[PDB]
């Protein structure tokens, strides 16, 4: 499909496309030493 | 009370010292800023951001 | 083709998925495979819908407000008569979208703005007036109004749209924040005294939007209702946050009723299904 | 040989020591890091005090009874009586800051009981009364002493629902915010690192606070028959990467 | 003016003091001047307070 | 990338920038590293809204 | 076009001019630096606050009378009021530093009069008394103010003898130590710069005083006819590559 | 983002440029001698 800017601004541009760079790891890992899943959670 | 020649000029005293000559508030779209060239087009704007100069010349 | 789950057999290890320590803060990702034998399925799905961009990329009513066109003669308030009206521009009246932003902390986009007007004529009136709308985009210093028709509707310098009742405007505006993000929340004040208020900052200040009608006044009054819809393009944000509980109860506050003790559903055993 | 329980944090001339330890979290997979000139906007060389401020200060200890309701710290108020840190922090006009916060909590095999350690960027505190009005400054600025959730409410001040986190947000959600436990069947303590986070640079460390600890009792404590029915919290807390600006006469503060 | 983004405050005083010569006398003055920086910038274009009419002109 | 401030240290010069004469008529580009120790910042920032294509646009 | 006349010194957010400079002295020909490795002893990191503390504190300003004996500053005691460093100054065990000392007196070209600016390393007053009696620390700890040569002596404290530099020793030998002279008919000004000079590599700010500045009239102050008989003395002092160390709390001084 | 000249005229068309060639020197150093920064105003 096309689509060519009619505006000035970038404001006036439409939506942005997905961000394809997803990583729930700084949510779901934000630990300090690196956890293994199957190894001992505390040694 | 009325706008006068008077209002650009800042009195100095011989002979005082550790005395205050001046203070104001920095608000550029305000106060003695607001009818200077700077003030005056600053608020054709809303925001501003930026280094100020001040001088000051003895007569 | 990206796998939702791998073909995985029986197990007998001294590797235990299934064993975790959640004192860490620390979500592992386990998948169904670590703790059944499974097959290979295909995600067949990329999560569009999902995106910031998605989930803040629709209009939604932010603000209704009225305004009429009366004969102005004689009458000395023409705000109280309703003649012009303000908004100050803030997305947190509405509470649909208001959940939606707080969902984040930090939060960066542009606006599009949608505007409808509609008109009504609730007592005895010959016909439908045509009426014009302005819109005016007032910042923070540019003088106010205050006649329907005062020199400030001159706009010569402040952005403003006419357009008519029935029909609807749109504008784009650029992110307009004096930081690098919209402060969704704000623990913070103006400045360090005792009775200032707390939350609300000009960090958050998106402006205030002034409406009249242009058209002189007929022999009958109209009354202008004015929606304005707000869509968010190109978003960016950050810091996720706990959803909202409890109903909100004022602009730009995190206060909430004090009589409202039941936001989880209750049983009666906790055995029941 | 080395373990993930067993610990070693020095900064500066203090040094803190735990055997056991839970791991860490290093809030948003982030380090503390100096403000870079990419970032920067005002034109002012900033100080940086280092080991003199970017050093462990240890809050007064709090005490965890089997009724407690919680704990809230607000930084960097808490740490502006901290030596030469609150100094600085009452100079200058602007200033920037990580920490490393250190929560201790040791027990006996024989009690149960679980804290949840957290931190959460921009607290927006709801107030006592709710309606349009806003938790007046003092409240919000109690310095080491913090907020004790158990405590009577007064006009002006927040609410004392840990299950309403004190904003309209339910307890159980508060995991989306980078926190740790102390489970006292396996911890000890938490420790928790804070990169700086907000929408501008730098900012005013004195009517803006960045962050707020919480430590909040989920699971009562339970001590063993005949032991006493208390045990005391202790936080320890580190600035590290301080930076100051816009140095000028005192910071003139109420009270 | 708005309180969050006030920009501090602008004062003199003397650091010693004002010495005339003999046979002068009275008051001196200062003049002060304000302009920009080349650092500056200035958005969001709007209308000011320092114009207004209530009526239009005519010839 | 523009630089809207640069490092400057201490100073201690015959070279004066803080001393001039608005006598002359002139208004002499000084920048605050002329008085005070900076650091590096950029303008970040290009002058469009200040065109007076823009202004009376 | 440039002068040894006109001199312009930025330190941190301080600027200093002089119109009318008769250059200045670096004492000892020696610029300050910090402590290198080699003389260092103290295991310790040091801090260095830098431009916080490196700038330009003006103290209480003199009158310079014709009848004026002298005044005299102990350093670095007139600076522990002084913002963020006399703060640091306090809260560590050890300090380090040199200055840049700027004397102002300014005239009229009908006035006449002679006064010396001198700094003295290690200037061990002698008391009132005389005898084995020591001068009391308060005495010689009496901060911005410093010693009024012209006010009458007290029990335990030092002599007033400008003739003999309160030390024992003659006034015209005080020009073996660096100095600068403030000739009205020349001078407006006077400059030194100041480097590190002690027997040990790093000591403390408290117990120990540098160096004593030492402003003395020397030829009469004389106003023309008609004119005011006096004219202030001020004196602005900033701290150069200054470093701290054994942070603690704050040390614990007499009065 | 493209623009294309509908009309014959030059005065139809939309808004000019941004000048990039600001120079305040004409307003804020028209002095005869140059005058540099740091160096005495008069000598
Ligand atoms: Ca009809």
């Amino acid at each position: 499909y096309t689509v060519i800017n009619y505006y000035k601004d970038a404001a006036s541009s439409s939506s942005a496309g997905q961000s394809f760079s997803m990583d729930p790891s700084k949510f779901t890992e934000p630990v300090k030493d690196l956890m293994l899943k199957g190894a001992p959670a505390l040694n | 009370t009325n706008d006068n020649v008077t209002n650009y000029l800042i009195p100095l005293h011989a002979d005082r010292q550790n005395e205050q000559i001046f203070g104001t508030k920095l608000y550029i779209g305000d106060g003695v800023f607001k009818t200077t060239l700077l003030g005056e087009i600053a608020q054709y704007y809303t925001h501003w951001s930026g280094s100020l100069r001040i001088s000051l010349m003895y007569t | 083709q990206t796998l939702a789950s791998v073909s995985s057999g029986p197990k007998h290890t001294q590797s235990v998925p299934a064993l975790t320590a959640n004192e860490t803060g620390a979500t592992l990702p386990t998948r169904p495979s670590d703790n059944v034998e499974t097959r290979t399925t295909y995600m067949h799905f990329n999560g569009s819908e999902t995106d910031v961009e998605s989930f803040l990329g629709r209009a939604a009513c932010v603000h209704v407000t009225e305004i009429k066109n009366k004969n102005a003669a004689g009458l000395d308030n023409h705000r109280k008569e309703g003649l012009f009206n303000d908004w100050k521009i803030n997305l947190s009246s509405l509470v649909q979208l208001r959940k939606k932003l707080e969902l984040f902390t930090y939060v960066r986009f542009d606006s599009e703005y949608t505007i409808l007007a509609t008109a009504s004529q609730p007592e005895a009136s010959s016909y439908s007036s045509n009426l014009t709308v302005q819109a005016m985009y007032v910042p923070p210093g540019a003088p106010n109004p205050k006649e329907w028709d005062d020199y400030t509707w001159q706009s010569a310098s402040n952005p403003s749209v006419f357009f008519k009742v029935g029909e609807t405007s749109r504008f784009s505006v650029p992110f307009v924040g004096i930081a690098s993000a919209y402060n969704c929340f704000y623990d913070g004040y103006s400045h360090d005294d005792p009775d200032t208020p707390y939350g609300i900052t000009v960090l958050n200040h998106m402006g205030s939007m002034a409406f009249r009608v242009v058209n002189e006044h007929d022999v009958h009054t109209t009354i202008v209702k004015i929606r304005v819809y707000h869509r968010a393009k190109h978003v960016e944000a950050w810091i996720p946050r706990a959803p909202r509980a409890l109903p909100y109860v004022s602009i730009g506050r995190t206060n909430y009723p004090r009589d409202s003790k039941t936001i989880v559903k209750k049983r009666t055993n906790i055995k029941t299904y | 040989g080395y373990s993930d329980r067993v610990q070693q944090i020095t900064l500066g001339n203090s040094t803190i020591t735990t055997q056991e330890a839970r791991n860490a979290i290093v809030c948003y997979a982030e380090w503390p890091e100096y403000l870079s000139d990419n970032d920067a906007s005002d034109v002012n060389k900033t100080s940086k005090p280092d080991i003199s401020v970017c050093r462990f200060y240890t809050l007064d200890s709090k005490t965890w009874k089997a009724t407690s309701k919680g704990w809230c710290w607000k930084l960097p108020d808490a740490l502006k009586d901290m030596g030469v840190f609150g100094q600085n922090m009452f100079y200058h006009s602007l200033g920037r800051t990580g920490y490393t916060i250190h929560v201790q909590c040791n027990a006996t095999k024989f009690h149960s009981g679980c804290l949840l350690v957290v931190v959460i960027p921009e607290h927006q505190l709801a107030s006592h009364e709710g309606g349009t009005v806003s938790v007046k400054y003092k409240y919000t600025h109690p310095g080491d002493r913090g907020i004790d959730l158990d405590t009577v409410e007064v006009a002006g001040g927040p609410t004392s629902d840990a299950i309403y986190n004190m904003d309209g947000t339910l307890l159980g959600n508060l995991l989306i915010f980078p926190h740790q436990f102390i489970n006292m069947r396996t911890n000890n303590t938490a420790t928790i690192v804070v990169p700086y986070i907000n929408s501008v640079p730098i900012d005013s460390m004195t009517r803006h606070n960045n962050v707020s600890l919480m430590v909040v009792p989920i699971a009562p404590l339970n001590a063993p028959t005949g032991s006493s029915p208390t045990l005391p919290v202790t936080v320890t807390i580190a600035p590290m990467c301080t930076e100051f600006t816009g140095i000028r006469s005192r910071s003139i503060v109420p009270q | 003016p708005d309180t969050y983004t006030s920009a501090g405050y602008l004062s003199c005083w003397y650091l010693t003091s004002l010495i005339l010569p003999p046979q002068t006398s009275g008051q001196v003055y200062l003049l002060s001047f304000i302009s920009a920086c080349p650092d500056f910038k200035l958005r969001l274009m709007k209308d000011t307070q320092t114009i207004s009419q209530t009526d239009a002109l005519t010839e």
